């Protein structure tokens, strides 16, 4: 079958720059078949281009497509926070065909995470179970790290992660982190802590409680 | 205005069926090349089938023989058959309508969840993460409800029945050890707001027709 | 007396697939040998006939259908089949009793830049009969609002060109097809291979 083969599979450039992205076909294929759609985070594909070089409805001049057998370029210029999505290229000449992707960030300026640090619930308690949860809120770039501390012992294998995609405004990550012990070992312990390393920081920063108080 | 509106996801045991609707407003489906795409949970986007406005069907390889693609014009609704699932079909699925040289799939459905797992439904439990007595962020406070403990995926969280929607994060599910889902929603007001705003989430589960509002107060 | 089958072969430009040729071949001695036995056609399939004897049959009138499609496409051009060809710009029925012959014609119908002379017919309410030719260019309806004759969203020309570029892949590139369909009526045959 036809294979696209989308190059580069991430994209991370300032507001107001041009953004090349490239798809290729492992054979040719007329232009008249090649589509663009972009992808934003928790929405349908909406496509951009159409064989080759149309623009769909809606879709400003700031989108462009080009491209003639085996290479097809796809230059989104004057870069804007809402650009932040995934771009698929499709053809639809030979069945129909998608690439992979390749996923634009949009960057901006450092932006420090807020911490809060969040105790399990007295309902919860009830249950049997303990989530600690640890909040990092609006922060790029993405790197950051989420270090579990209770009685300043450092806490492993007992968390999970989760973090937002690019928010299409302020262009930021949020990211959550829940620590999940039993009624019995969270009984155990005193202070539960939770230290965050960032760009954005110039010391980790820790937001922690006493259980009970 | 230009409407695909889908249905039918929801969770189904590995070799069970399950049948999608597409509703379409604005579109005469029985005039149109008709398309579904799926997309599996962190993937990319693969053609499932099509059916032209002359009734040809076309599916690909990974799904022919298992799927049928329909229609009825007098409901003005797509439809996709599928039998024999198996895990590999879990995806978002979406109905497009599809112009081809004269401007490709141009129309998008929302979609629609599938899951083929043999794990059962289970609906959540909704946890407060409470606001912080020292509240000294900004004049910015943080609360938000943990939506633990869910099979199948997904969950709608809202705010004050949809209107706060400032400073809302909710965060991508998680599968835990257990098998089961779980993810937070937190949001962001002035700490001033906690005694003149009350806050509830509306945690919304349909494959076990959970919905749940709760209250979330300082301590 | 010949049968003139160079006047549909070596015609100088053929038709567009929607707006397919047809030929009435009668009155003529056929000579099929000099079609059969060419190495210029990359598809020479016969259906309910076989393509030795037809030098010693007789057909009361003979048709040469001929167009030109995708490569890709030619695979249509069989009983049975379906696609945007079988539906929408050529049929043949599934008792089709007759020849199809396509060979690659990048080097006559294929122009830098594109060549938009070739169309085939991409939007139809329904698929064609068996040998039905529509040549309608009315502007397709695709939404319920009447078109009025005017081009827009929900309201597209029903035909597109292939743009055949010299470039192309080779599935991509223009074939020329020519259909001989036989017929066999209770009437005199007046078509008849040169043995007989
Ligand atoms: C068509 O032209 C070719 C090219 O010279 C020739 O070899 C062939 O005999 C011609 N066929 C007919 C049927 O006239």
């Amino acid at each position: 079958e036809i294979v696209l083969t989308q190059s580069p599979g991430t994209l991370s450039l300032s507001p107001g720059e041009r953004a090349t992205l490239s798809c290729r076909a492992s054979q040719s294929v007329s232009s008249s078949y090649l589509a663009w759609y972009q992808q934003k985070p928790g929405q349908a594909p909406r496509l951009l281009i159409y064989g080759a070089s149309s623009r769909a409805t809606g879709i400003p001049d700031r989108f462009s497509g080009s491209g003639s057998g085996t290479d097809f370029t796809l230059t989104i210029s004057r870069l804007e926070p809402e650009d932040s999505a995934v771009y698929y290229c499709q053809q639809y000449g030979s069945s129909y065909t998608f690439g992979q992707g390749t996923k634009l960030e949009i960057k901006r300026t450092v932006a420090a995470p807020s911490v809060f640090i969040f105790p399990p619930s007295d309902e919860q308690l009830k249950s049997g179970t303990a989530s600690v949860v640890c909040l990092l809120n609006n922060f790029y770039p993405r790197e950051a790290k989420v270090q579990w501390k209770v009685d300043n012992a450092l806490q492993s294998g007992n968390s999970q992660e989760s973090v937002t995609e690019q928010d299409s405004k302020d262009s930021t990550y949020s990211l959550s982190s829940t620590l999940t012990l039993s009624k019995a070992d969270y009984e155990k312990h005193k202070v539960y802590a939770c230290e965050v390393t960032h760009q954005g920081l110039s010391s980790p920063v820790t937001k922690s409680f006493n259980r009970g108080e | 205005e230009v409407q695909l509106v889908e249905s039918g996801g929801g969770l189904v045991q590995p070799g069970g069926s399950l049948r999608l609707s597409c509703a379409a407003s604005g579109i005469t489906v029985s005039s149109n090349y008709m398309t579904w795409v799926r997309q599996a949970p962190g993937k990319g986007l693969e053609w499932v089938s099509v059916i032209y406005s002359g009734g040809s069907t076309f599916y690909a390889d990974s799904v022919r023989g298992r799927f049928t693609i329909s229609r009825d014009n007098s409901k003005n609704t797509l439809y996709l058959q599928m039998n024999s699932l198996r895990a590999e079909d879990t995806a978002v699925y979406y109905c497009a309508r599809d112009l081809e040289m004269a401007g490709a799939f141009d129309i998008w459905g929302q979609g629609t969840m599938v899951t083929v797992s043999s794990a059962s439904t289970k609906g959540p439990s909704v946890f407060p993460l409470a606001p912080s007595s020292k509240s000294t962020s900004g004049g910015t406070a943080a609360l938000g409800c943990l939506v633990k403990d869910y099979f199948p995926e997904p969950v709608t969280v809202s705010w004050n029945s949809g209107a706060l929607t400032s400073g809302v994060h909710t965060f991508p599910a998680v599968l835990q050890s257990s098998g089961l889902y779980s993810l937070s929603s937190v949001v962001t007001v002035p700490s001033s707001s906690l005694g003149t705003q009350t806050y509830i989430c509306n945690v919304n589960h349909k494959p076990s027709n959970t919905k749940v509002d709760k209250k979330v107060e300082p301590k | 007396n010949l049968c003139p089958f160079g006047e549909v072969f070596n015609a100088t430009r053929f038709a567009s697939v929607y707006a397919w040729n047809r030929k009435r071949i009668s009155n003529c001695v056929a000579d099929y040998s000099v079609l059969y036995n060419s190495a210029s056609f990359s598809t020479f399939k016969c259906y309910g006939v076989s393509p030795t004897k037809l030098n010693d049959l007789c057909f009361t009138n003979v048709y040469a259908d001929s167009f030109v499609i995708r490569g890709d496409e030619v695979r249509q051009i069989a009983p049975g089949q379906t696609g945007k060809i079988a539906d929408y710009n050529y049929k043949l029925p599934d008792d089709f009793t007759g020849c199809v012959i396509a060979w690659n014609s990048n080097n006559l119908d294929s122009k830098v830049g594109g060549n938009y002379n070739y169309l085939y017919r991409l939007f139809r309410k329904s698929n064609l009969k068996p040998f039905e030719r529509d040549i309608s260019t009315e502007i397709y309806q695709a939404g319920s609002t009447p078109c009025n004759g005017v081009e827009g969203f929900n309201c597209y020309f029903p035909l597109q060109s292939y743009g055949f570029q010299p470039t192309n892949g080779v599935g991509y590139q223009p074939y020329r097809v020519v259909v001989l369909s036989f017929e066999l009526l209770h009437a005199p045959a007046t078509v008849c291979g040169p043995k007989k």
